[PDB]
Formats: C-alpha cells, sequence, structure tokens
C-alpha cells in the first residue's frame, strides 16, 4: 500500500475483485474476492457449490500459491477443485505446473484444455470480472459424505 | 537489468520465536542478493546428459574418474610396498582384540 | 644503426610490464579457477555425482514407473491382473521345472 | 550429448528404416539450356538426400573441412602406427 | 595450411595411438605377475640360505 | 520477550532527576501532556566502559594459592618417589 | 548394548531439528537426516546380526575364541565401513549432512559436527579391532581420500559460510576416518587426537557463524562484509580461527596432521603428497578467500541497523576453545 | 588525513591518546621485565655451549659423546 | 542461424489479417531501418507476406497456446 | 567467489592491467616476439666474452682430497646400510621404502 | 532423469476406434469450422 499521515482509509468496495460464475445448474453468480488470496478460499467463503475440495488446498509450507514455485513442493493432493476459465484470463494464466497437470489429467471426471485447479490460483488485479464455470466435481472417499 | 520481481525469499516455521539480539532491528533486503542466496540451492539440470559437456568435457571426465585413479595409484604403491616388505594396506591384527588402553580386571 | 624499434613505446611498455609474465600467468589461473573449481567441483560433483546419482536417480525411476500406473482401479484391469497372475505364475513355474 | 542426439534421431519418420520421399518429386533447373524442355514423367529420385543431408553451415565451411581433415588424420595415424 | 606441419600432426596422432594402446595393457600385465619374479625367487632362496646357515 | 522485573530489592538503581525536567505549567491548547518519570541513570564517575572495572584480589589470591599448593605437592611427590622423607639437596647442580 | 546405545541417538536429534529449527527448509532436512542415518544404521544392524547369530555371545572377549572365514570377514568389514561412513560422512553420502547443517539451528549444528559424527568413529573402531580381517584396505582408503579431495575442492564456490564450515567438517572427518583403515596399528592415535581437534574447531567455527547470523541477520558473503571496523572482536575471532584451522605448529591440529601424514608418507608417498596438496592448499585457499572477504571491506549499507560487538558469553566460549587447543597440545605422552 | 568523528560507543583505536600513558608504560614495562627475567633464569638451566679457547674435550671423559652397548 | 518465431518477431498473433501484418512490418521498419533485428523482421515479413508461404509455415509449426 | 564483494567499490578477483593484450595466446606471442631482442643481445655478449677470454682453473682444494671427496667414496666403499640386524631379525636396510642403493 | 516437459501417461491415451485419424487430445471439445456451419445453414 501507500499512505501518508492523516489520510483516511480506503473503501473495501474499490478493492473487490469480481468473479462471474456459471453454476452446475446453468445459473449465473457473482462473487467478491481479494488480491493475495486463493480462488478456493474466496469460493468457499462465498459458499459456491460444485467444488468438493477433499484436500482443502494442500500443505502449508511449500504451496503452489507462492509466486516462484519451490522445486521440492508436493503439489495438489485431490484434484477436486477444478474450474473452467474463459479464454483471455486462461491464456494469461500460462502453462500448467507439471504436478498440477498430472493431477488434472488423472481425475475421474472429464476435463478440458481450460481446466484449472482453484487452490492453485492466486487472485490478481487482472482477474477482475473473470468468467468461470464450475461443473460438479467428483467424490473420492467415504469421509466426503460425513 | 531490472530488479527481480519474483524470487525465493527467507521463510520461517509457524509460531517461530524471532531473534531479538542487539535491539531487534531488521533492515529491508536486496532482491539481487536474496536471489543469489537462493539460486544455487534451487538450480537443476534441464535434460539428461547435460552435465557431461557442462563446462569442460575433458575436465568433467577427469573429475568423474578420480576415484579410479586414486585406487590405481594405491595399487601401484602397494606393489612397491610388497617387494620392499613395507607396511601393506591391510587391517593389522597384532593386539588380538585388546583395546588401546583398556581396563581388563575381574570381579570376585 | 639509424633506426631502433627498442626506443619506441611498445617495447618500453613490454619491458615495464615485466615481459607480460604476470598477465599470462593470471589468465591461466583464472581458467583453472573457473573451470575446475566452479564447474567441475560444485556443479559436476554436487549436482550430478552427489545429488543426482544418489537421490534423483531413484526419484526419476519412481516417477517414470508411476507414469504407467492407473491411480483408480477399474474392473477390467482387476480381472485381467488376476488372470495374468494365474496363467503366468503357472508358466514361469513350469518353465523353471522343465528347462531350468 | 549422445543421449540427446539419440533422442532426436529416434523420432524420425521412415519407410521401413529408410528416409525416403513419400510422394513423387520433380525439380527443374531454371537456368537450364533452352533446348531442354519440361521434366519428363519419370520418377528419377526416390529419396531427397540432396536436401535432407545438410547441416546448414554455409557461414562456416572451412571449420567442417578442418574437422574432416582431422578425422582422416586420426585414421591415417592408426594405420601408420601399425606400419611403423 | 602447411602440409609438412600437418604431417607432423599425423605423426603425433600415431604416437598417441601407440601409447594409448600400449601403456595400460603393459601396466596391468606387470601388476598381475609381481609375485612371479626372479627377485622374489632370489629373496626366498637367500632367506632359506640364511636360515640353514645359522641353523 | 523478556519478563523479568526491573524494580529490584537488593539495591536502589543509581539515578538523577535534574536532567529532563517536566513542564507542569504554562500549557497551550494544542500541545501534548508532559511525561511523568524523567529519571536517568547515573554512573559512578570512576567507571571505564573500555576495561574491566575489577578492583578485587580474590582471583590473584586463588591463583597464587593454587600455584603454591602445586609446588608443595610436587615437592612431596618427589620426596616420596625417591624413597625419602624429604628431598636430599645436592651440594652442586649442573646444566641439564 | 553398544549397538543399542549407538541407535538410541537418532530420536532426540530428529526432534531437535524438527521442533527447534526456525527455518522452513528444516522440515525436509530432518527427513533427509533420518533416511540417510537410518540406512547406515540398517547396514550396521545387518553386520551386528551376522556377528551375533554366528557367535552366540555378546562379549568382545569371546570373539577371541572364534574365527571368521574370509567371506564372513569381508561381508562384515564392508557392512560396518559403509554403515559407519553414512554417519561419519564418506564421499558419496554427505548430502544429508550439508542440508542438515544449512537448515538446522546453530547449537544443534555445533553438537552434530563436534560430537555426534564421532560416535561413528568409536563403534567402527571397536568392531574393526575385535575381528580378524584378511582383505586389502585400498578400497576404503581410496573412498576416504576421494571424500577429502571432493570436499576440499568445493570450498571455493561457497558463499554461505555455514555450508563452507560443513565442507570443512566433511574433509577433516574423512581424514580422521582414513586413520582407522590399518586396523589396530599406531595410526589410531592420530585419529583419536584429531577427533577432539575437529570437535573443538567445528564448535568454534559454527559458533562464529551463529554470532554473525544473529548480528547481521544473514550468513552470505554477498550480503555481509566488513565484519571488522564494526564489532572488531568478531573479526579478530574469525582471523584467529583461520590461523588455528590452518594449523600453526603450536596446537593439536599440527600434531594430528604430523602423525597421520608421517604414517601416510611411509605407507604411500605419492598419495600422501596428493592428499596434502589438495587439502592444505586448494581447500585452504577457498576457505580463506570466503572468510577474509567477509572480515574486510566497508559496511556501508544499513547503518541504522548495524549491531554491537561480542558479549561476555561468546568471548569466553571462543577463548576457551582456543585455550583448550593450545593446552591440550601439552597432554601426557603415555597416551597418543 | 583530515580528522573525522568516531562514535563514542565503539571500542576502536582511531586517534586515541591516553593522558596517563607514562604510569601505564611503567606498570606494563617493569613486570614484563621481571617475567622475562624469570623465563630466562629457568631457560639457562638447559643451555649448551662449546668449550672455550684453549680447552679440549677429553674423549674418555664422562661429558664426551657416547655410543650404545647393545 | 537459429530457430525463429516469425509471429513473435512481427508482434502479431497467428489469426491476424494480412493488412495487420503489413502495418506491423511498417511500424517495425520505421524504427530499425538504418541490423540483426531488422534482418529477422525482414525474414519474418517475407515468409508471412505470401499466403501460400504463410500457410506452409503455419502447417509445420503446429502451435501451442500461451 | 569470482568477485571481491564490497558495499563500496566491489572488484573482480583478478586485475588485468595489460588488457591491450586481449588474451593469453596473443600475450605469449607478443612476449616471445619482444624477447627475441634480449636473446640477440645475450648472444652478442656471450660471443664477445667467448672470443676474448680463457677458462679458469677452478675446483676443490687439492689438499682436501681426503675430506669432502674422500667421505663420498668411503660411503660407497663401506656398504654399511646393508649389514645384518644387530638383534638378528632377518631384515636389512634393503627392506624399506627408503633403502640404500650402493650400485647406483 | 525426470523430464518435466513430458507430461504423457496412461491417463492421457486418446486412441478411439471410430476416428481413423487420431484426435489431438482426449477432451471431446472440438467445435465445427466456420465454412461447415455456413454450408449447412445454406442447406
Ligand atoms: C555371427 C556373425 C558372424 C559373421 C560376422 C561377419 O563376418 O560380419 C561381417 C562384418 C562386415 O561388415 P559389413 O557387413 O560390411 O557391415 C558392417 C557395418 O558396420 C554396418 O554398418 P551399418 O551402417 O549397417 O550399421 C549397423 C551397425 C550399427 O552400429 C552399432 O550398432 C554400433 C553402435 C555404437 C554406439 C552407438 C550409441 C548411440 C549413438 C546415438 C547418436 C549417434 O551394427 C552392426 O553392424 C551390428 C553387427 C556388427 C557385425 C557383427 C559383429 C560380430 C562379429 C563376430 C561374430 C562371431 O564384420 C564386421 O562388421 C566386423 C566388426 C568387428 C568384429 C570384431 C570386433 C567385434
Ligand atoms: C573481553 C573480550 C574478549 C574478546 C576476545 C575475542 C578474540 C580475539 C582476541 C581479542 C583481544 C582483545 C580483547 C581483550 C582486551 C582487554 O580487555 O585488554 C585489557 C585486559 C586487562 O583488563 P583489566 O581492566 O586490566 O582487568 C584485569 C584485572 O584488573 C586484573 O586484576 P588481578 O590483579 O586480579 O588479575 C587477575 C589475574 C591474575 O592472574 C594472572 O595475571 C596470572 C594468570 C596465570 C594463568 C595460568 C594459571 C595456571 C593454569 C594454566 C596452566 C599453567 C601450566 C603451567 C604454565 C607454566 O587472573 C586472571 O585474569 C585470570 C585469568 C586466567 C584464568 C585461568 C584459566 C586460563 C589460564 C591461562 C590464562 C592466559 C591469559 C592470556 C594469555 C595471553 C598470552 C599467552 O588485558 C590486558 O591488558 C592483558 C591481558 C593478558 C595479561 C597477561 C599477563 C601475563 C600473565 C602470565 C602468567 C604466567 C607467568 C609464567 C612465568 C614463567 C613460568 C615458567
Ligand atoms: C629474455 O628472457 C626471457 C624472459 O626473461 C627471463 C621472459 O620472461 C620470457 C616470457 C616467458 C613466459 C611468459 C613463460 C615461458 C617460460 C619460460 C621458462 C621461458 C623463459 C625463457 C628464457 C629464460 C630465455 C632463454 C632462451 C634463450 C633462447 C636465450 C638465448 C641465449 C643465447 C642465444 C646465448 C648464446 C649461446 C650460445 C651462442 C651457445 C653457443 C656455444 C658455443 C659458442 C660453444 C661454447 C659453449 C659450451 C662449450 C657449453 C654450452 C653448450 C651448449 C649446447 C649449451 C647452449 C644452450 C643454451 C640455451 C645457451 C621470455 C619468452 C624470454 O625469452
Ligand atoms: C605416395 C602416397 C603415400 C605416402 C605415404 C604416407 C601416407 C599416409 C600419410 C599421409 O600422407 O596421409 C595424408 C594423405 C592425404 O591426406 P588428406 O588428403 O586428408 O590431406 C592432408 C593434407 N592437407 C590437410 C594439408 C591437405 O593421405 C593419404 O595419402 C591416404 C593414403 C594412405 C593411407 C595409409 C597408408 C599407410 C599404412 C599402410 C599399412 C599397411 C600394412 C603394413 C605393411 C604390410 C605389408 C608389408
Ligand atoms: C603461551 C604463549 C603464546 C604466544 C603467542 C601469543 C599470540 C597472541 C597474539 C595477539 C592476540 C591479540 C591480538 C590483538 C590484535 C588487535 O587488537 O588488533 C587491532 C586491530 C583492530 O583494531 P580496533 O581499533 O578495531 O580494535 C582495538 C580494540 N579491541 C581489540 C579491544 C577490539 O585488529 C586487526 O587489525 C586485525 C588483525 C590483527 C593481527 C595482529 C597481528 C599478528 C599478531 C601475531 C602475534 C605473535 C607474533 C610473534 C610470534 C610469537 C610466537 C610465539
Ligand atoms: C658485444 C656487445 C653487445 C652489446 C649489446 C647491446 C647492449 C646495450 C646495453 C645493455 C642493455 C641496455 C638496455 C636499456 C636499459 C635502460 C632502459 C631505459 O630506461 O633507458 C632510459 C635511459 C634514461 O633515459 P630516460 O628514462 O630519462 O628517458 C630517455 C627517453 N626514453 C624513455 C625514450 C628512452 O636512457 C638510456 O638507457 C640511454 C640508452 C642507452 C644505450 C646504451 C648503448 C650501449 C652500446 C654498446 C656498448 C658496448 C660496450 C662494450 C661492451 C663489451 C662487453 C659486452
Ligand atoms: C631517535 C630520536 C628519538 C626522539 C624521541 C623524541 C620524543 C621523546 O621520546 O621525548 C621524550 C619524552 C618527552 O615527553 P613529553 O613530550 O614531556 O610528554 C608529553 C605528554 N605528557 O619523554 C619520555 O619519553 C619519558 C617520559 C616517561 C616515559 C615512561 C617512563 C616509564 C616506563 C619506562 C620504560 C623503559
Ligand atoms: C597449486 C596452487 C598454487 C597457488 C599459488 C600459485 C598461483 C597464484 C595465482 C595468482 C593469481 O591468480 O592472483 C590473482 C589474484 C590477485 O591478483 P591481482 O589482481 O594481480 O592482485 C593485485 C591487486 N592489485 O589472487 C587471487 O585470486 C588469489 C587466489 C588464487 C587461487 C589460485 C588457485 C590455483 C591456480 C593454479
Ligand atoms: S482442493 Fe484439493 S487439489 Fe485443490
Amino acid at each position: 500500500h501507500h499512505h501518508h499521515a492523516g489520510d483516511q482509509a480506503d473503501r473495501v468496495a474499490d478493492k473487490i475483485i469480481w468473479i462471474n460464475i456459471q453454476n452446475r445448474i446453468g445459473q449465473f453468480e457473482r462473487i467478491s474476492a481479494f488480491e493475495g488470496e486463493s480462488l478456493l478460499e474466496a469460493l468457499q467463503r462465498n459458499k459456491v457449490a460444485g467444488i468438493v475440495a477433499t484436500c482443502e488446498g494442500g500443505e502449508d509450507i511449500n504451496t503452489m500459491l507462492e509466486k516462484p514455485i519451490d522445486p521440492v513442493t508436493y503439489g495438489p493432493f485431490c484434484s477436486s477443485c477444478q474450474v473452467v476459465v474463459s479464454n483471455p484470463w486462461r491464456n494469461k494464466m500460462g502453462n500448467l505446473h507439471y504436478l498440477e497437470e498430472r493431477n488434472l489429467v488423472r481425475s475421474s471426471y472429464p476435463t478440458t484444455e481450460n481446466s484449472r485447479l482453484a487452490c492453485c490460483i492466486l487472485v490478481e488485479k487482472w482477474m477482475n470480472e473473470m468468467i468461470i464455470s464450475i461443473p460438479q466435481n467428483p467424490n473420492s472417499v467415504y469421509e466426503d459424505n460425513m | 537489468a531490472a530488479p527481480p520481481a519474483a524470487f525465493f525469499l527467507y521463510f520461517f516455521v509457524p509460531d517461530n520465536f524471532p531473534s531479538a539480539q542487539s535491539g531487534f532491528r531488521t533492515a529491508s533486503r536486496n532482491p539481487f542478493q536474496v536471489q543469489f542466496v537462493f539460486a544455487y540451492d534451487n538450480w537443476e539440470y534441464k535434460y539428461c546428459g547435460q552435465w557431461w559437456s557442462m563446462g569442460s568435457l575433458a575436465v568433467n571426465v577427469l573429475f568423474f574418474v578420480v576415484p579410479l585413479f586414486l585406487w590405481l595409484i594405491l595399487q601401484t604403491q602397494s606393489d612397491q610396498s610388497s617387494n620392499r616388505d613395507d607396511n601393506s594396506l591391510t587391517f593389522y591384527f597384532s593386539n588380538a582384540g585388546f583395546f588401546f588402553f583398556q581396563i581388563y580386571t575381574n570381579t570376585g | 644503426m639509424l633506426k631502433n624499434k627498442l626506443i619506441k613505446f611498445k617495447f618500453f611498455r613490454f619491458v615495464q610490464s615485466g615481459f607480460y609474465v604476470d598477465f599470462i600467468f593470471k589468465k591461466f589461473s583464472e581458467m583453472f579457477i573457473r573451470n575446475i573449481f566452479i564447474y567441475s567441483s560444485i556443479f559436476f560433483g554436487e549436482k550430478f555425482m552427489i545429488e543426482y546419482l544418489t537421490k534423483k536417480t531413484i526419484d526419476s525411476f519412481i516417477f517414470n514407473n508411476n507414469r504407467f500406473n492407473f491411480i483408480n482401479l477399474v474392473e477390467s484391469k482387476y480381472f485381467l491382473q488376476i488372470l495374468t497372475l494365474i496363467l503366468y505364475l503357472f508358466f514361469i513355474t513350469i518353465f523353471i521345472l522343465f528347462y531350468i | 550429448g549422445v543421449l540427446s542426439e539419440y533422442n532426436q534421431r529416434l523420432s524420425k519418420k521412415l519407410h521401413k528404416g529408410h528416409l525416403v520421399e513419400d510422394k513423387p518429386t520433380f525439380f527443374v533447373t531454371s537456368s537450364r539450356p533452352g533446348n531442354f524442355g519440361d521434366h519428363i514423367d519419370f520418377k528419377v529420385n526416390i529419396d531427397n538426400w540432396f536436401d535432407e543431408n545438410r547441416v546448414h553451415n554455409e557461414h562456416e565451411t572451412d571449420i567442417r573441412r578442418t574437422q574432416i581433415y582431422t578425422l582422416n588424420a586420426i585414421y591415417y595415424g592408426g594405420l601408420l602406427s601399425f606400419a611403423r | 595450411y602447411y602440409p609438412f606441419l600437418w604431417q607432423f600432426f599425423i605423426l603425433g596422432t600415431s604416437f598417441v595411438w601407440f601409447h594409448v594402446c600400449y601403456d595400460p595393457w603393459l601396466a596391468i600385465y606387470q601388476a598381475n605377475n609381481a609375485h612371479r619374479s626372479l627377485e622374489t625367487a632370489l629373496t626366498k632362496e637367500k632367506a632359506h640360505k640364511k636360515k640353514l646357515a645359522e641353523q | 520477550r523478556q519478563n523479568f522485573a526491573k524494580n529490584i530489592t537488593t539495591t536502589d538503581i543509581p539515578k538523577d532527576s535534574h536532567h529532563f525536567a517536566a513542564k507542569r505549567s504554562g500549557f497551550t491548547q494544542t500541545e501534548q501532556a508532559p511525561f511523568a518519570y524523567n529519571d536517568v541513570y547515573q554512573y559512578p564517575k570512576d567507571y571505564k566502559p573500555w576495561n574491566y572495572n575489577y578492583k578485587g584480589n580474590g582471583v590473584l589470591l586463588a591463583l597464587f594459592l593454587g600455584s603454591a599448593f602445586s609446588l608443595v605437592a610436587y615437592e612431596r611427590s618427589y620426596a616420596s618417589k625417591t624413597g625419602r622423607y624429604q628431598r636430599k639437596v645436592q651440594q652442586n647442580y649442573y646444566q641439564i | 548394548l553398544f549397538f543399542m546405545c549407538y541407535e538410541l541417538l537418532l530420536i532426540p536429534s530428529f526432534l531437535i531439528v524438527y521442533f527447534v529449527s526456525p527455518s522452513r527448509r528444516a522440515i525436509q532436512a530432518s527427513l533427509y537426516f533420518v533416511i540417510w542415518t537410518q540406512l547406515g544404521s540398517l547396514l550396521v544392524l545387518i553386520a551386528i546380526s551376522y556377528i551375533i547369530s554366528i557367535t552366540n555371545t555378546y562379549e568382545f572377549n569371546d570373539l577371541k575364541y572364534f574365527n571368521f572365514t574370509n567371506s564372513e570377514s569381508t561381508i562384515i568389514i564392508f557392512l560396518i565401513f559403509l554403515g559407519f561412513g553414512f554417519k561419519a560422512p564418506i564421499w558419496p553420502f554427505h548430502y544429508w549432512l550439508t542440508k542438515t547443517h544449512v537448515e538446522a539451528p546453530s547449537g544443534f549444528s555445533i553438537y552434530l559436527s563436534g560430537f555426534l559424527v564421532k560416535t561413528a568413529l568409536y563403534g567402527f573402531y571397536k568392531f574393526n579391532t575385535s575381528i580378524f580381517i584378511d582383505i586389502d584396505s585400498s578400497i576404503f582408503i581410496a573412498i576416504c581420500i576421494m571424500g577429502v579431495v571432493d570436499s576440499s575442492l568445493k570450498m571455493w564456490g561457497q558463499t554461505d559460510l555455514k555450508k563452507l564450515v560443513a565442507y570443512g567438517t566433511i574433509q577433516e572427518m574423512n581424514i580422521i576416518y582414513l586413520a582407522f583403515c590399518w586396523g589396530d596399528s599406531c595410526a589410531i592415535l592420530g585419529g583419536i587426537l584429531f577427533s577432539a581437534t575437529h570437535a573443538f574447531l567445528s564448535a568454534l567455527m559454527f559458533f562464529l557463524v551463529d554470532c554473525i547470523y544473529r548480528r547481521y541477520h544473514t550468513r552470505s558473503l554477498v550480503e555481509v562484509n566488513g565484519i571488522l571496523h564494526i564489532t572488531p572482536n568478531l573479526g579478530l575471532s574469525i582471523l584467529f580461527m583461520l590461523v588455528f584451522f590452518s594449523g600453526i605448529p603450536g596446537t593439536i591440529k599440527f600434531i594430528s596432521e604430523f602423525y597421520i601424514f608421517s604414517g601416510l608418507l611411509e605407507a604411500s608417498p605419492f598419495i600422501c603428497f596428493i592428499l596434502m596438496l589438495v587439502a592444505n592448499v586448494l581447500g585452504l585457499i577457498g576457505f580463506s578467500k570466503s572468510w577474509f572477504n567477509a572480515t574486510f571491506g566497508m559496511p556501508k549499507k544499513n547503518t541504522k541497523y548495524l549491531p554491537m560487538d561480542l558479549s561476555f558469553k561468546e568471548s569466553y566460549i571462543i577463548l576457551y576453545c582456543f585455550f583448550f587447543l593450545f593446552i591440550f597440545s601439552y597432554f601426557s605422552s603415555i597416551f597418543f | 588525513f583530515q580528522k573525522y568523528p568516531i562514535p563514542r560507543y565503539l571500542h576502536v583505536g582511531q586517534w586515541i591518546v591516553n593522558k596517563n600513558w607514562k604510569w601505564n608504560t611503567f606498570h606494563m614495562f617493569f613486570p614484563t621485565a621481571i617475567l622475562c627475567f624469570m623465563v630466562w633464569r629457568n631457560s639457562m638451566i638447559s643451555t649448551a655451549k662449546p668449550p672455550n679457547y684453549g680447552e679440549y674435550v677429553d674423549p674418555q671423559s664422562p661429558v664426551a659423546p657416547k655410543a650404545i652397548k647393545y | 542461424t537459429q530457430k525463429l518465431d516469425y509471429y513473435a518477431v512481427l508482434g502479431v498473433d497467428r489469426l491476424a489479417t494480412a493488412e495487420q501484418i503489413k502495418d506491423s512490418y511498417r511500424k517495425l521498419a520505421m524504427k530499425y531501418h538504418p541490423a540483426r533485428k531488422f534482418q529477422e523482421i525482414a525474414e519474418a515479413y517475407a515468409v508471412l507476406s505470401v499466403e501460400e508461404q504463410r500457410r506452409a509455415y503455419d502447417f509445420l509449426n503446429q502451435p501451442s497456446p500461451y | 567467489n569470482m568477485w571481491m564483494y564490497d558495499q563500496v567499490y566491489p572488484e573482480y578477483v583478478i586485475s588485468y592491467n595489460e588488457i591491450h593484450l586481449v588474451d593469453q595466446w596473443k600475450g605469449l606471442k607478443e612476449s616471445f616476439s619482444q624477447s627475441a631482442y634480449w636473446w640477440a643481445m645475450m648472444a652478442m655478449v656471450f660471443g664477445f666474452y667467448f672470443i676474448n677470454t680463457t677458462p679458469r682453473q677452478l675446483g676443490i682444494d687439492t689438499n682436501d682430497l681426503k675430506g669432502f671427496l674422500g667421505e663420498y667414496y668411503g660411503q660407497y666403499k663401506k656398504r654399511s646400510g646393508i649389514r645384518s640386524n644387530f638383534l638378528g631379525l632377518d631384515v636389512t636396510g634393503e627392506n624399506s621404502i627408503i633403502q640404500p642403493n650402493y650400485d647406483r | 532423469f525426470q523430464d518435466n516437459q513430458d507430461r504423457s501417461r496412461v491417463e492421457t491415451n486418446s486412441a478411439t476406434w471410430a476416428h481413423n485419424l487420431p484426435k489431438e487430445n482426449k477432451f471431446n471439445t472440438e467445435t465445427l469450422e466456420k465454412q461447415e456451419v455456413e454450408s449447412r445453414i445454406l442447406k
């Protein structure tokens, strides 16, 4: 940030990153997120259906959200946070990490070339008014029902 | 060159107790210096067989074959020791298992 | 002798530089330092002979073996595995019995 | 490295192990004499080794000439050792 | 560009060929038969003669 | 973080109060309230920060007594080693 | 009980690295430490089970009345050498040691270099001395010398000071491990003395690295230099440590070098010269460059955050290390 | 070089003059001389010297060099 | 020489009209006309100007996104 | 570590004042080309002194032949390093890495 | 050696019986071409 003594606080409305969502039932949703956060955290705080998130984002030390990805990271753990990103934003995202691609292509449900794991996305300024679709994600284990 | 924007930084375990010696005054770090600090640890090879020709092929081969050279030189000098009846390269057994300065006493 | 190339500045600076012996010796020492020390020692030794050949060989073997593994069992694979186990355990045992 | 060279040479597309053209190919010399007409309908070349066997080093050819001399010299040196 | 210097180069290549094919085989051959030497035989003979003399 | 108490009971902290006087009067409508304590540390005026300010004799006395005990113990050990009650002193000693 | 006490040392070490280290990279370093040290312990366990099953006894004395054949002796010596060289780091197995020193807390690093690795020298010695082995020790000697050469050749290209100290530890540990490759001969005296020498030298060097890290919040040559001219006591300690590591003839480092090098020169002249040149010149030059550059220069960057000099605790610890080296140069000659 | 200020907290040795240097010189010099005298007095016990002018070493005297009886 | 990407050199996407290529070449030519970069620009524009040549170049590439 | 790092005036670990010579090979060429002059001057000096001088009678003191030279030949006359062990241990001086060679 | 540029595995096999010319990947997200849609609309 950048502030001077005596200045007033900025508005949360001006700092909101907007995410546009097509549901599993074909309906449209609008979600508020913030920079420095993962897409999974915003989606779960806003209670968006269609994501299972069995592993709840992965480990806590060497994560996929750090801007340079650490070599000895383990990557995503469940591949159950998939979303489909529209063309401009997905093109700006870039090529997939090899571990993320391995987890994406190994899922039990069909995927696409625009598929992307939500917990592997760090929300940025240029993601404002980004369009995504969330078809329902697969279940994995017995405890998913609990 | 522009200063780096993304690079590996220092990291600490959760709930780490900070070091507070000499008044606990920490300065901002230099991106180039931190980049150099963490570059070598994270450096890796790109393709199979890249190491052999990386730098000097002859020098790398010589470094690779160093242990064999040492073994061969030791073998030659063992040949020299054998005919001169010098100390050979063997595990000498002359104390019959008695240790260097060991207390050997009995009870009763 | 009416001309003398030894009174010109080229020869003068050659002699003043100590016959360029220091410059020649330092250039070869730089080549030794760079090549041997940096490349051979740290990169070759640590990265290939120590890091790679001890850890990354096993790591890459495991990764490449897992390249051919289905993480989720399917029914046809299960039945095929059972049948293959039966038939080819029998084959290997009878082959050892007969020709070995 | 040798492994990399083998890796690139492993992916070449061949017809039963031989690098040959998959279609009839005709070439004309644009500066040929006027009494030479069009190319006759005869498949004279099965391969395209005139274009495939290239390293594209026309900016440094004496280097390759020197390398060929060096290989010849090594072979001659072995033969001359035996003759000696 | 100097053909006789190139001939000297060829002679050097032949020298390297000969020494590469000569040195290691001779080294291992001599290292393999160190205990089968006249010096070892004479050492054993002298030791036995000393023992028999001071017997 | 440190959690020890600073108002010790063994002795009173050497300090002076003439330095850093408080205002206590003549305040305006915009300035801040004055501070409360203002006391500062006072050094013994014979203290040298660049050396040990040690004026005791205990270390020297202990080392001297240890060395003297070493000497007398060696004398006793040498007398016992020669099979004598005390050292037999020769009438002439020469360079080793 | 010997083997059990050797095995008991792993859990506290792993717990200290796991729960006390502040660096985040120490989580994987502890796993590396565990996996290499346990592979070595597994090799030692195989050898111990061999000895126990063949000779149904648990006393070192009873081994005097039982003979092992050539095959069993070769298997046992190879197993114990490799297993104890996993912990006392031989050439091909020091990745765990490098990572663990780089990521571990300073106090445990002092304990690991100073004392823990020595536990491998002791046990090996015992199992080396209780058995009659009829093999040529050239392979083990070559492995140890390769360790020394490889470690000392890598000192120039180190900017982290802690990694440099770890490589010095590796080279002198391999030098000590070389001395036990001739059985119960007189070569063990130099190794026994040089174990204590390395203990104190490594403790001093890691303590100096800890002082630098706590003062300047870094241990990289590209970030800190001119340790002299600001906090001069630390720079003086660094220079005196460099002298003692170089091995002035007044200390026990020189004595240990003299012992081992006299024996090696008689056993192998060209090998002795090669090892001496590689260890005491090239590695010394790299070590000295990396340490001199940090001591000298101008500390211009952050004057608002520059630290104070050594405390009494650090000064007395450094002085005691120096005093122990100098005064243990005067121990009784009945031993050694 | 022109003099520049040195921080008071630093125990460094730029441009330092001790006003009591005469007594300190005395009290560092004389005990040093006494210690060196004691060291020299101890060391003269183990000091050797060739025979003086006009003197010869009797080969059969006890001080003469000796061999070993096996 | 080395392998070169003509679209990256001209600063245009693959699905760009011919007139866009001409405009990009003119914009890049005003700058570097008075060495190596201008040669790369000229080679890329020469290949991509002809529809048949551009089609043949595109067929062999099989481009990847991003 | 190819640079002497410093917060003021960092430097390269090796200085090259004679940089007008680009590399070591041209440096060697230049050094030999310019040292040919010194070779010629030395040759002229030696030619002068060889034309205008007679060799001297230099050697050891002829009155000390039983001294330095006598001991050297006496060492080979008395092959003392290959005598039998004084304890009778069936070893000689030849059974060592550092051994006498009296027929060298 | 582990090559991170090679991301193929048994999960990504995309060989189908119907298609004599194999498809680029196993995502059946291929759209129609512009001229085909126009021709069919004209029909
Ligand atoms: C002027 O230096 C030089 C330096 O500075 C000392 C240098 O830094 C360098 C730069 C060097 C480097 C960068 C690294 C290279 C490493 C080296 C070790 C090169 C060092 C080179 C030298 C020290 C120069 C020496 C070489 C020559 C050619 C000197 C030439 C001397 C003469 C011509 C004297 C003339 C001798 C004559 C005429 C002998 C003829 C004999 C008779 C008349 C009969 C009488 C003699 C006898 C009976 C006995 C002698 C017989 C023989 C066969 C011996 C003769 C052999 C000789 C070599 C004289 C160079 C090139 C150099 O160049
Ligand atoms: C057989 C004899 C062979 C002789 C071979 C030639 C030998 C020449 C003398 C020895 C070598 C001297 C090299 C130059 C050293 C000084 C360089 C320098 O800085 O110069 C600047 C000095 C001081 O000048 P300056 O430095 O103030 O500036 C002058 C301007 N510059 C820099 C351009 C030179 O000047 C000189 O040295 C003057 C030139 C000296 C010329 C000597 C000629 C000698 C002729 C032969 C005599 C032979 C007698 C008989 C011998 C018999 C026994 C052998
Ligand atoms: S929530 Fe498990 S992979 Fe993203």
